[PDB]
């Protein structure tokens, strides 16, 4: 994608995160798991909500329309009621679809934005305490219980705390 | 309309 | 200790089309074409539709005798038409107009047919038996039940000269009709009068009519024509009859209610005991989306016709449970 | 010692609607939009517009005698129309291809109203002084201005032959009226003859009329008709008028000159001493933009209608002051 | 927005920088300060200048217009006239709300990706002789007078110059 | 030792154009709008198309002696007329709907020239040779190759009543005249009745003609008109003409062939030995891009008209060789 | 551009790089020279593809379309007929021109994010074995020959491999 | 049309 | 169609 992060350095999804969008997993001491980013995850879903009910909006009632009848003195009046049918339903077809085509270009780009800008919030975050092992994963240079875990996910990493025993790691 | 897909969302 | 930040994979099959690939496999997506029906005529927003069954607009008009006699009043929501509607003009002649006629009625949501012109009292010293084998009814010779056909009594065809004053309070619709037979022994046998004319007036019509007689080729075993008229008569308006042959006069009419949303349609399905908001020619339409792929004809509330085969919108992810 | 870096916010208030979000509030914008006019009729592209006063198209163009008489000379931007015209048609009837003549009037820029058939001098030996009360002006019965009510003089009514020979270099519409008396009685003593006709012709316009005689009810308190008839008749060619009867001859006629962008507007706003590039029914707009949801009525260099409330486009940033 | 800065990892904006739409502030011994950067600003205006002068020249001059007359005979012409009217102004009316729509969400964007641009060109022109304290700023391992910001403001920082004090104070 | 990432740069002068930014350089790009057309009349799939020399479609179908006969039977993918038709209708009159003969005629892909009414059998006792001045032919004077003018015989005109019973198993295109001396006198010479009538019927088509005399003026030096009529008659339909004076006789007439695609065109060009897919007055375009901006006229595939100058996408990259 | 890499951080493009869009250029004691990264090259041009294709695609063909005419007396039908053409033809006109300057916009910031997305890849490959010189750059703190580079290029270079020499030049 | 927004803008 | 821009592509 544009972001470079889903299908990208980021390789595949997760079948075990089920409460979300985006998301993390860990592995400590205390044992592993997955845990969904509620914030991202809800923005997200306002966006596309907005947009797919936009996209609802922008298209009108369709009120009554069925067809008139000509005698044989009438063609060319016959003819241009039905070039005029036929112009307005070639051009809605085209917006319907061109539409949608743009909107879902747009849309997994969006996604993949996101799993970018999360990944670069952990990332910045966490700074030398933790090394890049890639795939998106962070491999701490301390030991990180749950609520260090936790921490980390709500966005209140306190690396002074543990900038010591890392840097001794990291050595 | 909403997107109902996890049942925390805010909808 | 390790995190890692990812994203959902579910186990969906949803694909949809972007602008760099096509056929994309996402967790979420929501369809926004509705390409479903019911297959039947129902009511729309609890007003059953005007079904012609045997007869399309001009049988029903003029009182083709072959279809089933239709209640005095009637109120409609949509008008329906069958394909293969045999009876209609049943004496062969031009109806004038007639599909201004149509276009009328399309925003017409009730009528009432009344007596108009009494038979046996609004046209005395003529015969108003006439009947033709054009317009059968089981089996037997027969006429058009709004329409009258005077013919000369008693060997006179005195002039005649009737009005009506519109006092229902809506638009009335009359029609009539002026015969023209193939020869001038005919012409004198039925009008006793050679040099005839038939004048309609009212405050803003006015037309004269002129039997026109030759020999032509034969229309249902007819050489002669019969050519139908019509007018809407304002309320508080006067119509008015004269004539001294030729006239096929008019014995009921139709008092018009004007209505929004209405039209008329061809269709083959049947009425049920349903209700909708959206109805086409092929089956009615219980949906919210935003486009639907069924029918150009829509009667109500109904999503906008297109083409597509798929219009499909991801809400989700690129789905990759690898 | 530290370097950010960031981005403009102030204390703006305009809000933007964009596709994943409504109602942003942005440092900078532009509205797209008009919806502003001066609620003034004006000049355009420094050209006064031709208004009709009292009188609608077929009052001004058949000389009805409530409306002040314009100028013999006139040259317009567009012609206007009030909602409320009372003096159009004074005699009852029906004024053929009424429309198309309105449409052909769209794309005139200026008359010339000349005397085509001098009153005294182009009927002889017949009336010229026929007036009636359904066109009354100060109280007494009048007629229109454009045409001349020809009846029988002393007993008589002799054949007609009138010609005009068009050499003005411009096209000249002639209208003229055939009248359709109530009873023969009235034919006789107007007329003196009961088979009238009128005959009009030109080099490529051809038409015969003949009195239809019939009781209709009152219009304008007359049960008599008068149907109104125009063409137009092209550089160097001439017109023929013939008749033993029921003309409603032609007095003055208009050399007409043809321009572009005008039309006929209905409108209540009155003329102000002012120049506008764009008129609507409800004003003037002055305005750059490419959108208006003023009014899809437009006369000139306007702004594409359209029906948002809204439409603002976003220059500067998502606007954070905090 | 989708490149993460704007509303991002720079959570707001500077009343204080009223001659640009993007800049710097700096705080050193001299004093401190906003100056915004003018080629960036001048380019973004350049751009969206030309967006906006787009749409409106791809809008046409709307000339007359008016309506027409029909006798009680002539209702399906009418009708198909009227039909006419309202299908070009559906389709009017859906074209401009769209576009304007879709433009904004990209100008926006637009806006985003310049501001991560010129933090990202800093960045790499201060290497490690600065540390990221968060929030788009930078701080430096050594003394920045005006004349180093100047350096860094207009692109031409001079890392090898200050290198060795700033590997002494980063220790 | 290093690496570098870069990407492709060329010689390439392409440009195009973007939301932000307009005429930019690119390494690669295709253009959508084709604007290049042979200068030539061709084949259309295969199809020779219809070319009516020096005549108009009326100048063709009434028969206009002034142009080269076609062949009995023809068949063709369009028709093309020429700018300056100066051979149409000779003898001065009206076409009654002329312009629905034309729609009607744009879905013909061929037609069979045969003989309705033999010249020397089907009028006798009534004169065959009239012709005029207004179609005059190598000098001399003339008459429609598809009409024929009927006269009084030895001082009588008879009343004549003929038919055609259609056996072709197409459509016949049945075309015939009525004609209008400026005086009795004349129409007494030619008709030997004043009080003239023409009677035109088929199962669907009835109608009735009559005279109508009076000064006209000259027009190809006529001061008489001749209106022309036509009908369709169906398939196994029969046609009646039936008069005593008036009618310009049909003798030829057109069996005819629907078809899809064709159109009516008024072109320059010249036809050559050639093949295409998409013709436009101006000449042939070979492409298969989705935009022209060539011509609005299209007959058979085309891309779509629009009026850009330029629609380049761009494929390839910035192209910055520095 | 959006992502800040062609006419960015990297310059220019390269007229000695004459088999793809994206690649590489080296140098090393074995010599020098220019490689396309055809896996990259080839992703975007089957997506380009897809996107002209689509935009061609959407037009139907133009089947035939020619004039009418109408005596004097149908003016109001004549230009009812004129309104039609005009409309039909606005909005096509309207319609081509906006997608096409759209999606150009669209094409070139794919291509920008490309190349960026290819350099995280070898950055993120390199780690600190090598160090960024800017320009879209990488100087090796270790003897990289053909192999190496090779390995790369085709994204399995071995950081271990390399580790012990790059820390020791480093330093 | 021109965005002024700034007095040192280039327009 | 086509971009045959290399002839290593895969068209
Ligand atoms: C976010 O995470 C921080 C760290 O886990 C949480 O701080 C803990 O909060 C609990 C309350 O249940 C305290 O009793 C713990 O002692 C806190 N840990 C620390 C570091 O003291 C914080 O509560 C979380 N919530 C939010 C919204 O920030
Ligand atoms: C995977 O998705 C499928 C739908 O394609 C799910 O199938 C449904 O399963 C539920 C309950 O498990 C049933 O009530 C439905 O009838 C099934 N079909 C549909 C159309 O919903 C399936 O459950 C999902 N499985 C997992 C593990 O997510
Ligand atoms: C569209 O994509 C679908 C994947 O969702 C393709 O269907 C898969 O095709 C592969 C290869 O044949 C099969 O192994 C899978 O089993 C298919 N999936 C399913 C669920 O059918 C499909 O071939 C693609 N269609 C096109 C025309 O691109
Ligand atoms: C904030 O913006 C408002 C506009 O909403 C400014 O108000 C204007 O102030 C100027 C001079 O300061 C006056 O000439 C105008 O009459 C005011 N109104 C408008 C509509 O411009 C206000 O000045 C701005 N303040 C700051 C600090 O930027
Ligand atoms: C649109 O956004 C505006 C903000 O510009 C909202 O208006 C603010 O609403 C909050 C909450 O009521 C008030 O505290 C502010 O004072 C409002 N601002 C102003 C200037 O009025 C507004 O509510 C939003 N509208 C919708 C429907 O979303
Ligand atoms: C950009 O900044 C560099 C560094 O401030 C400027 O170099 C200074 O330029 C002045 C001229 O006014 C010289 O006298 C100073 O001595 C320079 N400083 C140094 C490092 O020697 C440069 O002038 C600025 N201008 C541009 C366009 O680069
Ligand atoms: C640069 O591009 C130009 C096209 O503008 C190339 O010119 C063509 O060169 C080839 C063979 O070199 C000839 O067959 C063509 O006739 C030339 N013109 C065209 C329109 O193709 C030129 O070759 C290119 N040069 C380089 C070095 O890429
Ligand atoms: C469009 O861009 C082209 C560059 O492709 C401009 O043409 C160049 O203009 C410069 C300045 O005059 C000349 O030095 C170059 O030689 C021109 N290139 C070519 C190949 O002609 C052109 O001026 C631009 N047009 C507009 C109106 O922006
Ligand atoms: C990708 O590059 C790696 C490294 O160059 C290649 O590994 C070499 O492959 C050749 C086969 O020609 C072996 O004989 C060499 O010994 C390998 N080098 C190493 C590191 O042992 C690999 O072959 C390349 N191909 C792919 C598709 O990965
Ligand atoms: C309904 O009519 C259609 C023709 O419109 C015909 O194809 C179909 O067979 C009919 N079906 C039924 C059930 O009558
Ligand atoms: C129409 O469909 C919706 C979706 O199930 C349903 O809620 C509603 O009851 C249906 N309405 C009727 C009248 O069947
Ligand atoms: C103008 O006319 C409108 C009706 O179109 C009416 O609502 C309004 O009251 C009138 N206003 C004035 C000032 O005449
Ligand atoms: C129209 O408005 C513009 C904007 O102020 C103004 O420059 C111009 O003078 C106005 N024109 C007239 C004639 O009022
Ligand atoms: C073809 O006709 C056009 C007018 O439509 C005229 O401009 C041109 O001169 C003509 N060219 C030729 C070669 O006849
Ligand atoms: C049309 O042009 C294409 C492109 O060169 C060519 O392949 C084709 O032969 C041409 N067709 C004809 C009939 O000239
Ligand atoms: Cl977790
Ligand atoms: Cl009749
Ligand atoms: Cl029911
Ligand atoms: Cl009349
Ligand atoms: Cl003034
Ligand atoms: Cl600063
Ligand atoms: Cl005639
Ligand atoms: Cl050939
Ligand atoms: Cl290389």
């Amino acid at each position: 994608g544009l972001f470079g992060a889903i299908a990208g350095f980021i390789e595949g999804g997760w079948t075990g995160m089920i409460d979300g969008w985006y998301g993390y997993h860990h592995q400590n001491e205390q044992g592993s798991g997955y845990a969904a980013d509620q914030k991202s995850t809800q923005n997200a879903i306002n966006g596309i909500t907005n947009k797919v009910n936009t996209v609802i909006e922008k298209m009108n009632i369709q009120f009554t329309a069925v067809g008139k009848e000509f005698n044989k003195l009438e063609k060319r009046m016959e003819n241009l009621n039905k070039k005029v049918d036929d112009g307005f339903l070639d051009i809605w077809t085209y917006n319907a679809e061109l539409l949608v085509l743009l909107e879902n270009e747009r849309t997994l780009d969006f996604h993949d934005s996101n799993v970018k800008n999360l990944y670069e919030k952990v990332k910045s975050q966490l700074k030398n305490n933790a090394k890049e092992i890639g795939n998106g994963c962070f491999e701490f240079y301390h030991k990180c219980d749950n609520e260090c875990m936790e921490s980390v996910r709500n966005g209140t990493y306190d690396y002074p705390k543990y900038s010591e025993e890392s840097k001794l790691n990291r050595e | 309309x909403a997107l109902e897909y996890f049942e925390w969302l805010s909808x | 200790d390790t995190i890692c930040i990812g994203y959902h994979a579910n186990n969906s099959t949803d694909t949809v089309d972007t602008v760099l690939e096509k056929n994309v496999t996402v967790t979420h997506s929501v369809n926004l074409l509705e390409d479903s029906h019911n297959g039947k005529l129902c009511r729309l927003k609890g007003i059953a539709p005007l079904q012609l069954g045997k007869c399309n607009i001009a049988g029903w008009l003029l009182g083709n005798p072959e279809c089933d006699p239709l209640l005095p009043v009637r109120s409609w929501s949509y008008i329906v038409e069958t394909p293969n509607s045999e009876n209609g003009i049943c004496y062969p002649g031009d109806f004038i107009d007639y599909e201004e006629l149509r276009e009328q009625l399309s925003s017409v949501s009730s009528f009432e047919r009344f007596e108009i012109f009494p038979k046996e009292s609004s046209w005395p010293n003529h015969n108003t038996n006439g009947v033709t084998a054009a317009c059968s009814h089981e089996g037997k010779s027969s006429f058009y039940r709004n329409l009258l056909w005077l013919t000369e009594k008693e060997g006179s065809y005195p002039k005649l000269k009737n009005s009506y004053v519109n006092k229902k309070g809506k638009e009335v619709l009359v029609l009539w009709g002026i015969h023209h037979p193939p020869n001038s022994k005919e012409q004198q046998n039925l009008y006793q009068n050679e040099n005839a004319y038939v004048s309609v007036v009212t405050s803003n019509y006015n037309r004269r009519f002129t039997p026109e007689i030759a020999e032509r080729p034969k229309v249902r075993d007819q050489a002669g024509r019969m050519n139908y008229y019509w007018t809407l008569l304002k309320p508080g308006d006067t119509i008015i009859f004269e004539a001294n042959g030729n006239l096929i006069a008019p014995m009921y009419a139709f008092a018009l209610s004007r209505g929004f949303g209405s039209g008329i349609i061809t269709s083959n399905a049947s009425m049920h005991e349903c209700n909708t908001k959206c109805q086409t020619p092929l089956g009615a339409i219980n949906s919210s989306l935003p486009y639907q792929n069924i029918h150009p004809v829509t009667i109500g509330e109904c999503p906008k016709y297109v083409r597509s085969a798929k219009l499909r919108m991801v809400t989700g992810l690129r789905n990759i449970p690898s």
